[PDB]
């Protein structure tokens, strides 16, 4: 597959993280508990609350497309869908709202992913969402000073940086140390205080952020030079006004 | 025949029926199934007899959470359920051997009821089959008990609500599947105001069945509107038969191959290269690293598209055995194919716009609900051709039980009467039979 | 000169608009700013005399974290803050609502036929005027025929009267001038010429009710009443009996047949009857706004004048209260009368069309549209990127997308002097916007946005439609903010690039240039301010019928 | 049959055609010729080419004193009626030579066009015909002149109007005798929404065929709200018969006797003496110089007292050659044959009732107009269950100028084209012929 046309580096970044087989770049590490704890959904050793019976137990009809596709494994358990939310910086945070819910269907079974201009959200079943939020906060998806976690009181996509590098965040659930240079995730998405805090890792430089970043801008990649990707967009336009007429 | 494709037809399992079908055999001017669906649907109502005696027994008529004080009445009307029903059917037909239909379900709890055809040759449209059946029930109850005149009133209260006061039947112990033509967001549009619950319901959740029920209903839809008349006639056949008809068992094989590890994105590229692979797309432009596709037939790549949107709408919400997620299966397959191929996606846009504003009004506070009670006539989902509300009916039809307004919650009345009638609960068997009878004659 | 935005963001922000970094956290939340700090107050107020918890600064999340803004007026020197252009708190807003809601525009010609021809009694100037003081007594609601009537207090209704207008000069000026809107008075030469030449010798009344009425009950009412206080005066001025056959063709006539409504009704989902304001065409609601017969001489003025009518009345007071309500789509709006930002990126696209083009001398057709929107476009994007104040002011992504592509489309009109060409132009800005910043809008922004390219020409039953007949019922476009009041500017663009004198419906321009209205529809947004500041006066009050 | 009663039927001379035909041979689920009428209602449209032309010329499209500048557009539509009408009724078509006509009338001017009835079998209602005529003139349109994507929603608008900003189809330059679904006081109403004037403009104004066209309509409706199921059916036959079909050659008789110089009240003395000759009433009691009349068949008593009132109105708003005294007939035939009886007036006070409405609101300040702009769906005129709008349809075709709003005013276009459609112009002719070909079918 070829995802997405163009030849800057911002395209390129985007066709990687659509692209399944592209290894994404791993850069912090974070415990399963930890992952548990960001999330807020369920406490440390709860059992995985259930919306409906376990798939075995129902006992249903004949149907070939339900026999052609294998259940994730939260779905054959009855989990809760819940959800996992992030803002990106337009200050070249590395992933950004689009660039989310194309790569999470390129990448994850089950999955409905939803892309706002302040928040971009994944739902689906509770232990898997687990398995896949690990990989959303460890890897390049993420940088703890210009991504946020945040499941309510998003505002802060478009705002100026504070002096740290920091993204704004009304609930402040990132917190930068001046002393030490890491971050600390200080509460849950929603806002709750933790027990104990979750280190996020260095922000990324801002030459790192550059390399990696997925936004076109002004003083980044433009992308109006990016004559290629214009043109396909273009060409979406025209083809589309065409066919509605005739 | 006007166009000159042919379609191979198969059954619910992938199996082929018959090869090498005219396009137009399908059409729903043609097709005599589709016909038959129809007019079934235009006649059929759903009588709750029990609901009838309860509201009676304890005058709790006129909608929700109202009440007569002093207007109680007890009737014994599923204990004599039998005669009142063939009373109701001697009102109902028009002569006694007609196509009318009467026929007690659940103990005599319910009743199925299929007005005569012929009442509406000479109608206007389709309200007659709500009130002839109710007036038949009431005139029936008040004559098996002889209800006296001070207390008739009651009866019709309790069958079909406070009409004429609302507009509705509001708090009627009837249903159909078609809602009142005031509703109707333009006119033509009384085939779309079907709740996707009340087609996954009929159809017992089979999942194929329902992309079916759903598909033949919008599309039949997209004729009375005039869409589907003059340039755009073949896009909407084909995509009756490519993204409802398993046409080709395009839907089916892309299903698949990516069922057991499959992403909307897997589905996308296997679409590409089976459109490349039957010529229905070629590579018109190299770009650095990114060949633009370029179609000759827009109305075959659309089809083609629209198969796969069905497929990645199976694999995504099959895979979740949850529903929610086919409004964003409707949006990102359709935006992440245009990126893709350099070609427009489904219905030119319209599906992703539908899905846009979907995906907003079911996971927001502003309206909308689970994907259950849209359908083709609701404001949020209406935009699309045709080619959306068949995909939110089998995510529905996979949903395990993840929805609050499930089609158990809203359409049981619905689901025990019109699920007994073979050609709404098994369609894609009764369509393509008859597509294959008269194959010849196109 | 400098972007004519950069005066509001160095009245915002301390720093300067390009510095990328500030400081948060510090401003005590709603303590900062005072209107919070009088909602506060306010609250444990009511709450205290009523004996139920209201407002609470505590409830939910803190306000103000970040610097609560001043916003300019567009086209004034008057900053408020954004809690002052909210429509429930500015009088301004709701009544430029009310004016159009009240208003109804009737025909005389069905009328002036039934008297002649069926009564056999003569019409001239004078038994016209005779009539018009007549219905200048009774449309307000007070009696003429029977005995013993009770009436409504006239200074209850002193906004309610009937004035007449007519392509005739002749025939306008033997009429009492006291009930004329004179076309040549209030248009321009040209303007006026054309004008008069729609008009012809039909004569047509503008009839406003009260807007005391109109509040108690609906916009559905305004051709009711309308109707009954003509036909008594039909019946009192030209002497028939008072209640015979022909009393029933005057209703028809000012019911039906000769009746023009501001709004069409609904259908049922979002049920309304007429003159609500999701009935109001796009090309009506740019010939309400009186901008066009006043700046003339500068089509982006004219254009963005009707961008904050529209923005106000279908963001702000339809799509915010009637289909949904609370808090509700204050800044959705605001974004597009505030700041001088619209203005300068519209500017910005009149200048580069007069350059490459001259006005409305571009090729109607795609090439320009991907021309012009396209430069206009990454014009707008590369303000926001150079100016982290400018995109801190319009935080959220549809706020950005609305401006960016109403100042495409709009330059994509001048262009073309098309407005159909101007639409597509406004839909290839989102998809580029899309592209550039990998957002948009709203999780629901771009339902019409997908749908929109598609849709442009197409000439299927439910889709196609040239822009001016298009409204907020267009089914694409009946859920969503930040579309409807832009699509009215760019519907305004081509004809204010031409010098049309009306967009869609002459009898609809005229019928605004009236200064008797309680708005003053020929400066919205000055009218916009007033209201912020607390200063304009609505009709419509119970003061005189209450306690002291 | 269901019912013993047989009737004899007459010309609109007053000659006998048939004697002793079964009742139900008029019932509108019977009889072919009422099927071939509402069916050619559903799919009937004419198309006005000259609007069409002169609204895009002009750019005045969208609705009374509408216009957008710069939007003209110079077609040559009427110049080329031939090719375009053509062009369009290949989309309209299902097959070739199946029932769709177009035909060119008032030298390209106009077009009278019926959409194939096949097309009505697959909806849900009767939108598919003006949906499917306005977007096959669309785009023959477009198609003629090679109009570009720039321009050719100018024709859309030009044809259908402002819709769908609009509900209705406003500034549409095509025109139905039905109007749009969602403007239906209650569902089964449509055929009750067609003017009056457009009935008489249909019928050439010939008294008998606007009357028997109005009841045809009526009645129908009237089944297909279910009025005229169980108890109620025969006394909707009845009506249709004696007031709408000149059953017995009563209205003609009654007319014959007191047009020279009869009044409402003579035309009283006469059905109610002819009423108890026929033993349809008898005195039940004596009061003071009074007698008292009962029946033991009200449907019949009613039917006689409608065909009075129908011979009532033809005598008074006939001697008047002025239609707006009948809403004075339909009130005082009814009180008056009330205190003359003792029995209860037609329809048991529902015309009464819907006179003394339909009588202000046609001489007031407060709403309705003449008598032509009513019909059954009008909220002042459709609380009788059709048997008062005939006579107003009566009325009006014997009006000789009165009216401001005559069918000449509301009703050309729909009279050029509707007119020539034989089953709509004389309806009692093929009612009755129809009606003779079934009667030992019934
Ligand atoms: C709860 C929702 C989901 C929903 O259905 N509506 C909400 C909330 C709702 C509430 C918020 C009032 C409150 O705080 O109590 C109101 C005012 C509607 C009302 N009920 O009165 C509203 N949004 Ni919302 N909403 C807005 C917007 C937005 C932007 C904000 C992005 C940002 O970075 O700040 C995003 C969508 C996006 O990402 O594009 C958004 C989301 C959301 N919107 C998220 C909450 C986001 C959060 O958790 O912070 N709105 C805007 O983009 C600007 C205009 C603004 C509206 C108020 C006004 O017009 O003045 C408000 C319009
Ligand atoms: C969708 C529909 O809601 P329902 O699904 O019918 O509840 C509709 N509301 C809206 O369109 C909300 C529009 C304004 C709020 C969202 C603006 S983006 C209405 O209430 O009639
Ligand atoms: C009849 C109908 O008027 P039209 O015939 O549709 O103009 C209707 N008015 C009314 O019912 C007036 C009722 C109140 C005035 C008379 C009270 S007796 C209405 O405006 O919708
Ligand atoms: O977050 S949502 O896009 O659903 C609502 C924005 S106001
Ligand atoms: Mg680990
Ligand atoms: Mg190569
Ligand atoms: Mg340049
Ligand atoms: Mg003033
Ligand atoms: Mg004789
Ligand atoms: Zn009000």
């Amino acid at each position: 597959a070829q995802y997405y046309p163009g030849t800057t580096k911002v395209a390129q970044n985007r066709r990687n993280f659509c692209n399944p087989e592209y290894e994404l770049e791993k850069l912090r590490e974070i415990s399963d508990e930890d992952v548990v704890k960001i999330l807020g959904h369920r406490a440390p050793g709860e059992e995985y609350p259930s919306v409906h019976p376990p798939l075995e137990e129902m006992d249903e009809p004949e149907d070939a497309i339900r026999e052609m596709v294998e259940p994730i494994d939260g779905a054959k358990a009855g989990d809760r869908v819940r959800y996992i939310q992030f803002t990106d910086s337009m200050y070249f945070a590395p992933a950004q709202p689009y660039v989310r819910s194309r790569a999470y269907l390129c990448r994850y079974r089950g999955a409905d992913a939803g892309t706002l201009s302040g928040r971009q959200i994944i739902e689906t079943r509770e232990r898997d969402l687990e398995k896949i939020s690990k990989e959303l906060l460890e890897t390049e998806f993420f940088d703890p000073a210009r991504s946020g976690v945040r499941g309510k009181s998003v505002h802060g996509h478009s705002l100026r940086l504070d002096e740290d590098g920091m993204m704004f965040d009304m609930l402040r659930r990132q917190i930068y140390n001046k002393d030490t240079g890491r971050v600390e995730m200080v509460k849950n998405q929603i806002g709750d205080e933790l027990d104990e805090p979750v280190d996020l890792g260095e922000p990324l430089d801002e030459e790192t952020l550059m390399e990696k970043t997925t936004i076109y801008r002004v003083d980044g990649e433009a992308y109006r030079d990016d004559v290629e990707a214009v043109e396909i967009m273009q060409r979406i336009h025209v083809l589309r006004s065409q066919g509605g007429f005739n | 025949a006007k166009f000159e494709d042919k379609v191979d037809l198969y059954d619910d399992r992938g199996n082929l029926v018959e090869e090498q079908v005219p396009l137009e055999a399908l059409s729903p001017l043609r097709n005599p199934a589709i016909k038959s669906i129809v007019q079934g649907i235009k006649r059929t109502v759903a009588v709750n007899l029990e609901g009838i005696e309860n509201a009676l027994k304890t005058a709790k008529v006129g909608g929700p959470a109202c009440k007569i004080m002093g207007r109680e009445l007890d009737l014994d009307i599923v204990g004599n359920a039998e005669s009142i029903a063939a009373a109701a059917k001697e009102m109902i037909q028009v002569t006694e051997d007609d196509d009318t239909n009467v026929e007690l379900l659940g103990g005599g709890k319910r009743a199925l009821v299929q007005v005569p055809s012929a009442r509406f040759d000479v109608a206007a449209e389709y309200s007659a089959a709500p009130l002839v059946t109710a007036t038949a029930f009431v005139q029936a109850i008040i004559n098996e008990f002889d209800v006296s005149m001070y207390d008739a009133n009651m009866v019709k209260a309790a069958v079909l609500g406070r009409y004429p006061q609302s507009v509705e039947y509001m708090g009627a112990n009837i249903a159909t599947m078609l809602d009142i033509p005031q509703k109707l967001e333009g006119p033509g549009y009384a085939l779309r105001n079907i709740m996707v619950n009340h087609v996954v319901a009929a159809t017992l959740k089979n999942t194929l069945q329902a992309a079916a029920l759903s598909t033949i209903l919008e599309q039949t839809a997209m004729f009375e509107m005039g869409d589907a008349v003059g340039a755009f006639e073949r896009m909407h056949l084909l995509g009756l038969a490519y993204q409802g008809m398993n046409a080709d068992n395009l839907v089916f094989d892309l299903v698949k191959a990516n069922g057991k590890e499959g992403t909307v994105g897997s589905v996308i590229a296997d679409l590409v290269e089976r459109a490349l692979e039957d010529g229905v797309i070629k590579v018109e432009k190299e770009l650095t690293d990114y060949k633009v596709y370029g179609t000759d037939d827009l109305a075959m790549w659309n089809a083609y598209a629209a198969a796969g949107l069905m497929a990645a709408t199976m694999v995504n919400q099959g895979a979740a055995r949850a529903a929610q997620g086919v409004s964003s299966t409707l949006l990102y397959y359709n935006d992440l194919i245009e990126f893709e191929t350099g070609l427009p996606s489904v219905d030119f846009g319209k599906v992703e716009g539908t899905a846009v504003g979907f995906s907003f009004f079911s996971h927001s506070i502003y309206g909308g609900g689970g994907p259950g009670i849209f359908n083709g006539n609701h404001i949020v989902t209406r935009h699309s051709k045709g080619f959306a509300i068949p995909c939110v009916a089998a995510a529905m039809a996979l949903d395990a039980g993840t929805q609050m307004f499930s089609p158990e919650a809203t359409s049981g009345l619905i689901k025990e009467v019109f699920s007994q009638v073979d050609e709404f609960r098994e369609p894609l068997k009764y369509v393509v039979e008859a597509a294959a009878e008269i194959k010849n004659e196109i | 000169a400098d972007k004519l935005f950069i005066n509001a963001l160095k009245k915002k922000f301390e720093e300067s608009p390009e510095e990328k970094k500030t400081t948060f956290y510090t401003l005590g939340g709603w303590k900062q700013s005072e209107r919070k700090t009088e909602f506060v107050n306010a609250g444990k107020e009511v709450a205290a005399k009523r004996g139920i918890p209201q407002y609470n600064p505590d409830i939910g999340t803190p306000l103000g974290q970040r610097v609560l803004m001043p916003y300019q007026v567009s086209t004034t020197d008057t900053y408020v803050e954004g809690d002052d252009l909210h429509f429930v708190n500015n009088a301004a807003m709701q009544q430029m609502w009310d004016d159009i809601r009240r208003t109804v525009i009737v025909g005389l010609n069905h009328a002036h036929a039934v008297i002649e021809k069926r009564l056999g009694k003569e019409v001239t100037p004078e038994t016209i005027t005779h009539y018009l003081e007549t219905v200048n007594h009774a449309m307000p609601g007070a009696a003429v025929v029977q005995e013993h009537m009770v009436e409504t207090h006239p200074a209850l209704v002193a906004d309610s009267y009937v004035k007449v207008f007519t392509g005739n000069d002749e025939i306008a000026d033997e009429i009492d001038p006291a009930f004329v809107i004179d076309i040549n008075k209030q248009f321009p030469e040209d303007q006026a010429e054309t004008l008069k030449a729609e008009v012809g010798d039909g004569i047509w009344q503008v009839v406003r009710i009260p807007t005391i009425v109109s509040r108690t009950c609906d916009g559905a009412t305004t051709s009711r009443w309308s109707a009954m206080q003509i036909g008594m005066s039909m019946i009192s001025a030209y002497k028939q009996a008072a209640g015979e056959a022909a009393t029933g063709d005057f209703a028809y006539a000012a019911k039906h047949a000769e009746v023009i409504h501001m709004g069409t009704y609904l259908p049922v989902r979002r049920a309304r009857g007429e003159n609500e304001p999701g009935g109001v065409p796009f090309g009506y609601l740019a010939d309400i706004c009186q901008s066009s017969r006043v700046n003339y001489e500068d089509p982006v003025r004219v254009s963005l004048d009707v961008v904050a009518t529209g923005a106000m009345l279908y963001d702000q007071i339809w799509l915010g209260s009637y289909m949904s309500g609370g808090v509700g789509f204050t800044q959705y709006a605001t974004a597009a009368y505030t700041d001088n930002i619209l203005d300068d990126f519209t500017y910005f696209g009149k200048e580069y069309v007069e350059d490459k083009y001259g006005l409305c001398e571009a090729p109607n057709n795609m090439d320009t549209v991907l021309d012009v929107a396209t430069e206009v476009t990454f014009y707008g994007l590369e303000q926001y990127e150079e100016y982290p104040a400018l995109l801190e002011d319009q935080f959220g992504g549809s706020q950005r997308a609305a401006v960016v592509a109403a100042a495409a489309g709009c330059s994509t009109a001048f262009a073309t002097g098309n407005a159909q060409t101007g639409l597509s132009g406004w839909y290839l800005s989102m998809y580029l916007h899309k592209e550039q910043h990998s957002r948009l809008g709203f999780y629901g922004y771009d339902l019409q946005d997908q749908c929109g390219a598609s849709n442009v020409f197409s000439i299927r039953g439910d889709e196609g439609l040239p822009l001016e007949l298009r409204g907020p019922n267009y089914p694409n476009y009946a859920m969503n903010v930040g579309h409807q009041g832009e699509y009215a500017g760019i519907s305004q663009a081509p004809h204010a690039a031409r010098g049309d004198a009306f967009v869609f419906n002459p009898l609809v321009k005229i019928a605004f240039a009236d200064d008797n209205l309680v708005f003053d529809f020929t400066n919205v947004r000055g009218e916009f301010a007033k209201g912020a500041l607390r200063e304009f006066e609505p009709a419509g009050e119970r003061a005189l019928i209450t306690p002291a």
